């Protein structure tokens, strides 16, 4: 029996790719799909050898080769919608990489994919990486916190925040980690009370925090 | 073939069924009366039904509540057991009122236990409450937390929106084919 | 003043009810047996007072009448 | 052929009818005389109904009220389960008499229990209210929340428009079609 | 001929199959001595008649009063549970004294209760009414707010006009032909 | 086993209209009567095929269509009163649409629906529709608040109103919104407690000073 | 059978339509039906294959293609009140497209909707998308307020909300997201508790709040 | 075939199995009749399958509870002896609501416990609350702290975010393939 007919009845959510390294690679899109899948090679009852893919695993496993033989590279993210022309999304104002080495990067990029025919890179922008975070944070009404350094942006969403501030600030992080990658700009939720809870306190270059109303206490200029 | 579990009971094993099925490995419920049910499965999945069992923490114990440490049927009754068993049965009614709204399949709510106030002369403190929810996809979840909050803030004495924590989800998505039969 | 000994005459007649359960109970097992004429005061306060502060009795109702007034402990 | 549950009850076994018949599966209504009913469905049709009766809590348990928790048959009985028992049959009587309104189908109304404060020497607090309720579709439901409001602001001692929160809505689109029955 | 219910009791089968017949499905009434009666439809209407089952909640639960959670047969009867008893009789008067009215089919009234001023030293409060009505059609149903006003306000010892609270409405249309039997 | 005797026996509350593409459509009347003939169609006790239509939700259908491919167009309502011949009725002071461009929607609008031979477009005034709502509104001695704006008009009333304000004033949308709509002029009842039914004042040094119309309201110890 | 036979009786609430790589698609219009149609073909009894295609599922997968292959695109909705030809409405004053490429991405989504013969493109205005918004929001009677900026506008609304307007405001918010979607505008209803129930207060330029008579409470502005 | 184990329970026996077939030795569920169940091994897998039981420390005691050295049998309780039973509910029925989140597969709440404060001259204690969790892999665990430190930071009286700590982690590998027997 064919690999396609030995899983279920809907052969929509499976796509079986033919590899070059005489294999055979089935392509789920989420965590339970795969394990649908993989429970049908682990039981056996397929003869020849096959394996199955993903998004963010494969995703995961190429950049343990990619920190080993090139470090220091700016890349954000593998795109696999169609999974035999993939699209690698590097950086633009980052790389020192001329016109040959990327042709030399996406011939090494294509044998470490055996069911991919060819990669292509494209040059993605880095200011509207941090531009699309910056504009979609303010349009949720979230009060952020935005940090500018070198190599990565970060932006900071603490204080006391109520169930529609959580709800709203967790479906676009969400949404914006899975088109975006968390290589560049990196948000911190921070669900905590407020600092210095029921304490006056005299805040600006000579702080104090009154522990009581005859007790000063003098640490670092609140 | 290999039996895995058995003597076990009607709720229990429909929750083993549905979460071996959609691990892509089929169960047999077979009844025996009086002892009860049983569940076989074949002798390829096996080692990987075991594994399903030991990580879901399956058969489902039945699930406790406040007022099963206070039975009524005891000759002497405290005040903190009366108001023990008050507040389980309020947190009881308004679980099973909120599942008659407009898309939700389940819900669990929580009240904040206060019984060492009327014992000496305290004043109380506030009332806290705390809910959950499952509801159906295609609805516009972030709107549809102001109804609970609206709905749970009296239906107490004294509640604000600060001390009402609402963390509701859409629905997994649907098991629908049958698994499938290992060829050997 | 009417108050207070109108609210400590109901609380006394609670505390009275099980010990006429006790010599109510003592009482019929002598009959049972061939003991009708023998009075049964002098085996009550025994088992009466051997079991109140067993059961710490004088901790429990000192306790039990101040939380009524003030936040005591 | 498959059995599903067994030793329901006559209100039990048609809930679990009326939601299965909604996702286009077919069921059977056993009667065993003594044990009670039980639901049978076709093989195809047993692996999405399975995950129907895990998602939507089936079969359903009863609904509690307070009353139940203070039995009347007890030998003694505090002033704390004389209003508890009193306040559970207010909003039992209360319910009851919004269905008789024009266009209600079902509705459920909740009391603030506050049982110490009449106790206590601080002053009994305000009594909060609040109601849900189904509409029968076709009704401009924006309109009749003055109506409902206006019927149970006037049933206390002190109520006020605020303390009254009403969330209403319509109901579903109706199932009239046969499901239809798997052919193989 | 499948049924869908059984063991029910004469006011119940005649609320079942009055609202299975206003929506185009007829039933059998069938009686089994001591068993009760018996209600089934025919089998192209048996997936409507489930979900009207379901939405309308039916069969009906019997009606509730406050005269039943403290019955008279006790051997201790508080000031609580006879001020209880007397206000549960006189809203079942004045609810019986309503419908003799003329164009007044049912109706139904709700006195305030007062329960924890008797035992303290805290005065009581002025009593609120609130009451429901169904009224024949083809009649003026705005000028009679004050009729039924009008005899409620002397009905107690200090009640105002503004604390009276009436909502009422005309019936629905009439069902007069009959549903008509399922041809194939 | 015609259609027209599937249904009751009183031969006069429904009405079958054919239609052009082949269907049979009952027009009943309300939403008891609908219930009443889908029955008989889902039981499956006719042959061919046949459709159930209904005054108030062919307005909520066909107003889907009108605002995917006609936006920004000002209307009021459609009336079946003869049900192959309906009237359109739109708005003359705030449309520019030339006679061409109103029979290409009048023919449009036709083949929207098959039972109805042709769409009669007439131009209501904009004056008279919320005119007939104050000069109805001053009718019952209601107590309101008008708030004009560009393109709508809306009526307050507020208040701890009585049981026969309440009675007239939900007596009364009910009668305006079968003939008007609610498109342009919408109704806002809602009760609160306060026995000034809407109106608010401040007092100083010359008497009373009538203030603008705002949410927090004063609430009445009395 | 014929598909359409082996759903329910009444065979009007689905639309069977033919695609192009040898394929059936049912157009189920809301998530009831498309559970319904669902069962039908995951129990098996069809030969051939066929797919469910719904109005909110499928505008949710055309566009993760087009985050993707055309990011920075600025887009409401595509709409298939008539799922032959659908109408996809783009924005006017914030793409930089001419008309050729306009057409290639016309030809990039035919590609993806193969149930579709062709794809009409419209553009729409960004002010009559934020003024039926406003206008909307004002015929309500509801307390908000507008905060403007690039791309994308937001509307908050706060307060101590009734019953009345908490569902004035749902049936308005359902009734705007149906037609425009959350791309440009966006609502957020927040309710919280008002202090100044009991007290007493001077509002204006110099305002506070007497939480006692002992007791002033100066708000920051 | 040499013994390893018996007189064990169904659910003891099914954790030896999950253990000994994740380090690539075989087992067999030999039942005992009225015994209960025994495990054996092959002779060549003897040696590792007992080093193994001696590191797992094989098998599982019964998990304990606080509520089971108080239990509600005898005539007498003391208030520490109540209100060790009411928080022991509460951290039962808190971990069962935290198992029906999106994406766990286990849980287990701690609740710091009063003693002292029942009878010592002090005010009790805040409240402190400590969970574990493991979820599906998969999940962006860092942004799943807030969403269970907001459920059980109002499930009491006043908890503060500073006393609530979370430990949560993804699951282990899955266990899908035979173990295989020993060529012999």
């Amino acid at each position: 029996a064919e690999l396609d007919s030995l899983l279920g009845q809907e052969k929509e959510r499976f796509q079986v790719l033919p590899g070059r390294d005489k294999m055979l690679y089935v392509a789920a899109q989420n965590e339970r799909d795969t394990l649908w899948a993989r429970q049908v090679l682990a039981r056996g009852d397929y003869d020849k050898n096959a394996r199955v893919i993903n998004e963010n695993e494969e995703n995961k496993r190429i950049s343990i080769w990619l920190d080993t033989y090139y470090p220091q590279l700016a890349y954000y993210r593998i795109h696999f919608d169609e999974p035999r022309k993939p699209v690698f999304w590097l950086s633009r104002q980052r790389n020192t990489m001329s016109k040959k080495e990327l042709e030399v990067l996406s011939q090494k990029l294509r044998a470490l994919m055996p069911y991919a025919d060819s990669v292509n890179i494209t040059l993605m922008d880095d200011v509207t990486a941090a531009g699309q975070a910056e504009a979609g944070l303010k349009q949720q009404a979230l009060p952020y916190s935005r940090r500018n350094h070198k190599g990565g942006v970060t932006f900071v969403i603490q204080g006391a925040l109520d169930d529609v501030e959580i709800l709203r600030a967790r479906q676009f992080v969400d949404s914006y980690y899975r088109t975006w990658g968390g290589r560049y700009v990196q948000f911190a939720i921070e669900l905590k009370d407020d600092w210095l809870k029921g304490r006056s306190f005299q805040y600006g270059a000579e702080g104090y925090i009154k522990m009581s109303p005859g007790h000063w206490y003098f640490p670092s200029p609140l | 073939d290999k039996d895995l579990l058995k003597g076990l009971d009607q709720e229990q094993a429909n929750e083993v069924i549905a979460v071996l099925q959609m691990h892509n490995i089929e169960a047999n419920k077979i009844d025996s009366g009086k002892l009860g049910y049983s569940i076989t499965v074949a002798e390829p999945d096996f080692t990987a039904a075991v594994y399903w069992i030991k990580t879901y923490q399956l058969p489902p114990r039945p699930r406790v509540e406040i007022a099963q440490m206070f039975p009524a049927d005891s000759l002497v009754s405290s005040p903190r057991a009366e108001k023990a068993r008050l507040y389980s049965a309020i947190e009881q009614r308004l679980e099973q009122s909120l599942q008659t709204m407009e898309g939700v399949l389940s819900a669990r709510v929580h009240i904040s236990y206060d019984i060492d106030a009327g014992e000496n002369g305290r004043p109380p403190k506030p009332v806290h409450l705390s809910a959950l929810a499952v509801y159906e996809r295609g609805s516009p979840l972030a709107h549809q937390i102001s109804d609970i909050k609206r709905f749970l803030k009296n239906s107490f004495a004294d509640v604000d929106y600060d001390n009402i924590s609402v963390v509701l989800s859409e629905r997994s998505d649907a098991q629908l084919q049958a698994p499938g039969t290992p060829v050997k | 003043a009417l108050s207070e000994i109108k609210s400590a005459f109901k609380i006394g007649f609670y505390l009275y009810l099980p010990f006429v359960v006790v010599d109510l109970v003592v009482s019929s097992v002598l009959l049972a047996l061939g003991m009708m004429m023998m009075s049964p005061v002098t085996i009550s306060t025994p088992i009466k007072l051997v079991l109140f502060v067993a059961l710490d009795g004088w901790t429990l109702l000192s306790k039990g009448l101040i939380l009524q007034y003030m936040d005591i402990a």
